[PDB]
């Protein structure tokens, strides 16, 4: 979708091309959902070692 | 970014290969 949003702004969308492109704000927070998957995964494989 | 993001497909293709080799190890288990 960033590959989408890069290419669509590269078209300069039909009548809406911004001087923004300030990403998210929840997409920086959706990034934080990824590392919260990762911190959840390292501790439950740590229970697998015991 | 566009020239890089195409390399993600074989990068995730290794991540599927990370799963595909690991699951048949359970058949060796």
């Amino acid at each position: 979708y960033t590959q989408v949003f890069q290419v669509t702004v590269s078209l300069g969308p039909e009548d809406w091309r911004p001087h923004s492109w300030d990403y998210g704000w929840s997409f920086c927070l959706a990034w934080g959902s990824f590392t919260c998957c990762m911190a959840a995964s390292v501790t439950t494989l740590n229970s697998y070692t015991k | 970014l566009s020239n890089v993001a195409g390399v993600f497909y074989i990068l995730v293709g290794g991540l599927g290969l990370a799963m595909l080799v690991a699951l048949i190890e359970f058949c060796y288990k």
